[PDB]
């Protein structure tokens, strides 16, 4: 199963609504996590199961979509919220991420 | 939980690497299954392999033969080594902790780069 | 002689009497599927969703496919009695070599295919409690049909030239158990190694079976009070029809059930192709 | 003449003998035995702990103990091939029957149902990867052996005393499928209604699966990163051995491996004892 | 979730009985399973039966052919009837909601007494 | 399965250990629930899983055992836990109940 987060880049300016968009090369059955990696440091896990949220974000982040098409959807893309967010199946080893998408400040 | 991993900075090529995560808040046969995740210079990600809490592994298998991941459970330590390196294999590498029964990665070593060169 | 249609009319009456004339093979099979129909009804009586459902519901359809299959070798006999007829009634020129074969087809395994899945689905598919929808019922009856149908096309493709039953019977019984390993039940065919998962394509019951848990798995639920879409803290649970289709390896989407079907005809049509031209190569050696 | 145990040696060894003079029968079934064994090494491979972990361990299970069922169906040719022999040899008095009876078990049914269960137990022991104890494997050997036994004494219990194969073979296949159902993969034990319930204790593959995934399941663990005791709030997730086995309905305690050895032995004890009585009923009918 | 039941205090014997437990705080088909517990008079329990989010109902076998429960789903309401019954069925009844997941009945009505009498 | 609950009584003093053992007829594999119905009052969820404990308890409560023996085990019985304690199993439909065993004050 390879991942395809199409496409790569975004620049969308602050306070705005962004949507990505993972698509799974299978069936995943909301087994689709966000990982919101910064500059320098680990990705860290942002949705767990497709649809909810690790405690510890400020819940402007909203996991959407099912059957094969995937979405993270940011509601008033703040500041911190620029990174580079991998979608990641787990539904069977090996578990494959996605390609990435670098966001973009206007 | 809070891991740490730490080894060389270098390796020759044709060689093998070997790298320790030192786990502080759990023990390593307690609960979770306990990761290896590398990331290429750039951007891209691969999830490697676990042990798990009894010793069985799972290897990435773009990676067989290649990688082994061994365990020390007094001190918590869980090892990599990966037998004949490539300048490809210069990356990033993490190791994570991996939850089962939420399935996703919820935990990280805060890395260390990894470069073979000649 | 007549052309095509007469003599496959006339040799399909006389066969379809011969068989309407034999009420042994005919109505002891009859009354087996009746009361192996019961059985099954009795034993899995009102399938719940429990966590025991899913074991359970796939436990039946594992059966009725395998069954099908199994229940195709009594269809070995049905070309290696009649063959000294067969080559008797062909050097004296009776008939052409495809209305024989197409005629022979009519007669005994179009009806008698046709009785122990439609048998097998009315008196089955309600006491079981499957799907309520009545083209769920249909999918179920036509595929129980096809498989059928496919098997009994593979034993033919086997059996067609030969004298002896025995060797046919036992070479066709163990191509059905080295099928039966490749259904979804017995093995998980996902994770079978790479080098020897191709051939999973040349089991006939992942056809049948695969079509059967397709559209009765698929609207169900099988946790009582786990809502299970979007499933966290369980993980692994197996709480939908869809993830037990999935971590089967089944495509989900709506062609992913036809096409086994498209795979089911397509053997009908290669495997009675290869009983032809054993026909047409064999109709002169005699 | 001797009274009772030179002439068990002496037909012993004339039917022993006839079983090494016959390379056939036995090495046709050492040679299917053996690939099929390299077979099912190969599909099964390397028995993961995943979450398809337990439907593929109890898949493997499940085929080897029915697979020596129906490996027992050639055992009801040996006594009834050499029944015109047998009657002619008891009324001129050769032996006792007893003494026949013993000795012709000793031939071929003792020797020739040890070998598929040690072949089956060496080759796909290690190559599937399962318990690397060597008790479990002393279990899984003398398991394959006892079921082996059991199901050939049924077939010896249902087939001596007749003169037609055929029907005994439809019947003893008709009874083996009909305990294949009521092992514990196919339906679930415990959700079957009380009325017809009852009758597990008939089946024997119940008593061979059973061991087989007692001895082998039950230190067994299924979800990776899950411990799993005392699990929370997955609920529903069979994530160890334990689970699987009591959610299948088997008793987790050590006498409940061994109690379906008493069943299997008492079975073998009862099956003679009904082939016994049929030798000394049908012995003058001749 | 808040869950409170409401019906007769009595009923002649060889009857039916109906019960409604108006359910505030989720819906009725959307997550939960919903079931029925009585409570002999003095200590014992006896769960009844749950119907849960479908519709799909389960019964204690012990109360076969006598119970039934029903779903109203625009009012939140789910409701017992109780056919044939007999002074043993004087007892305390409770609706109780069942999570699934977590396998405990984690929440329960407040309570009313029935008493089949002559 | 029919759990058995005995003894239905005991009479333990204040501030002490007490232990309950569930006994159930089959295996049930960590599947048993605690409540503590009080005198008029509704049966309260107390041990979930046989081990763990819902969250508002005062965490003086310690459930253990397995196979078949369960066991709640209270250290410094307070005032508040006299009551009627109901093992639950809940590894298969029907989910019988114990006996419940009435504490009392010496
Ligand atoms: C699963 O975790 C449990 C703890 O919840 C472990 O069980 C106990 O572990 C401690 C130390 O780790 C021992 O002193 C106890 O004897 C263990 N008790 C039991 C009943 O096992 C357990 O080790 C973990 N599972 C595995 C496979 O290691
Ligand atoms: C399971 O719960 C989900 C919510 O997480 C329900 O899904 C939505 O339900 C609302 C109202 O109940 C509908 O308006 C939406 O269209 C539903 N969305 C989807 C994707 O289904 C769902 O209804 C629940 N399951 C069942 C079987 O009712």
């Amino acid at each position: 199963i390879v991942l395809t987060q199409s496409p790569s880049s975004f620049s969308v300016s602050l306070g705005d609504r962004v949507t990505i968009s993972c698509k799974a090369s299978g069936y995943i059955l909301n087994r689709l996590a966000w990982y919101q990696q910064k500059p320098g440091n680990a990705p860290r896990l942002l949705i767990s199961g497709a649809t909810s949220l690790e405690t510890g974000f400020p819940s402007r982040f909203s996991g959407t979509g099912s059957g094969k098409d995937y979405t993270l959807s940011i509601s008033s893309l703040q500041t911190e919220d620029v990174g580079t967010y991998y979608c990641q199946q787990y539904w069977s080893t090996p578990w494959t991420f996605g390609g990435g998408t670098k966001l973009e400040i206007r | 939980v809070q891991l740490q991993e730490s080894g060389p900075g270098l390796v020759k090529p044709s060689q093998s690497l070997s790298l320790t995560c030192t786990v502080t808040g759990f023990s390593i046969t307690s609960d979770y299954a306990w990761n290896w995740i590398r990331q290429f210079p750039g951007k891209k990600l691969e999830w490697m392999g676990y042990i798990n809490f009894d010793g069985g592994t799972t290897y990435n298998p773009s990676l067989r033969g290649r990688i082994s991941i061994t365990r020390d459970t007094s001190k918590n330590q869980f090892f990599l080594q990966l037998r004949s390196v490539t300048p490809e294999d210069t990356a990033t590498y993490y190791c994570a902790t991996f939850y089962g029964a939420k399935g996703t990665l919820d935990y990280w070593g805060q890395g260390t780069s990894v470069t073979v060169s000649s | 002689t007549t052309s095509f249609c007469h003599q496959l009319r006339w040799v399909s009456k006389r066969s379809f009497k011969n068989l309407l004339g034999n009420p042994q093979a005919s109505i002891a099979q009859i009354i087996v599927t009746v009361v192996l129909g019961l059985v099954i009804g009795a034993i899995y009586f009102g399938l719940k969703n429990d966590s025991t459902g899913i074991q359970n519901r796939a436990g039946v359809l594992f059966f009725l496919t395998t069954n099908q299959c199994f229940s195709s070798v009594s269809a070995v006999e049905l070309f290696v009695v009649e063959k000294k007829l067969f080559i008797h009634e062909y050097i004296s020129g009776y008939y052409r070599v495809s209305s024989y074969f197409l005629g022979k087809l009519l007669s005994d395994l179009l009806p008698m295919r046709m009785l122990p899945s439609i048998i097998f689905t009315c008196i089955v598919y309600f006491m079981l409690g499957l799907k309520p929808k009545a083209d769920a019922f249909f999918v179920m009856m036509f595929t129980l049909m096809m498989v059928a149908y496919s098997a009994s096309s593979m034993a033919l493709a086997i059996a067609a030239g030969q004298s002896v039953v025995s060797v046919a019977t036992l070479l066709m019984t163990i191509c059905f158990v080295f099928m039966m390993i490749f259904s979804g039940l017995l093995v998980n065919l996902t994770t079978i190694a790479s080098w020897l998962s191709w051939l999973q394509y040349f089991s006939i019951p992942r056809y049948g079976f695969t079509a059967l848990q397709h559209n009765e798995f698929l609207g169900q639920n099988f946790c009582p009070g786990l809502n299970a879409t979007g499933n966290n803290p369980c993980n692994y649970a197996t709480c939908t029809g869809e993830e037990y289709l999935v971590k089967q390896g089944i495509d989900l989407s709506p062609w992913g059930l036809w096409k086994n079907h498209v795979a089911l005809a397509c053997m009908i049509v290669i495997f009675l192709t290869i009983a032809y031209l054993k026909l047409l190569f064999l109709k002169k050696y005699s």
